[PDB]
């Protein structure tokens, strides 16, 4: 379905993803694993994700975000897809 | 909720 642009593809490959084309659900799976494994989420309010100085901040263009902002996260992702 | 529980909410 979707083809990540190169920076997002690099993030997905760092957690094991090997393909060029993914479903959105698989992009989301790998991105959650990226966040989890790099400990980017706040340990007390775990919907807060810190990304400034990680590749993810560059991708999204924000220094932090909340997981609860669903429409914003979809939008940011799709700016990194073709 | 935990991170992955919020992320599930995002995915569903």
């Amino acid at each position: 379905l979707v083809r990540p642009k190169p920076l997002l593809l690099k993030l997905l490959k760092s957690v094991g993803a090997q393909k060029d084309t993914y479903t959105m659900k698989e992009v989301l799976f790998y991105l959650g694993q990226y966040i989890m494994t790099k400990r980017l989420y706040d340990e007390k309010q775990q919907h807060i994700v810190y990304c400034s100085n990680d590749l993810l901040g560059d991708l999204f263009g924000v220094p932090s975000f909340s997981v609860k902002e669903h429409r914003k996260i979809y939008t940011m992702i799709y700016r990194n897809l073709v | 909720l935990t991170f992955l529980e919020y992320w599930a909410q995002l995915m569903q």
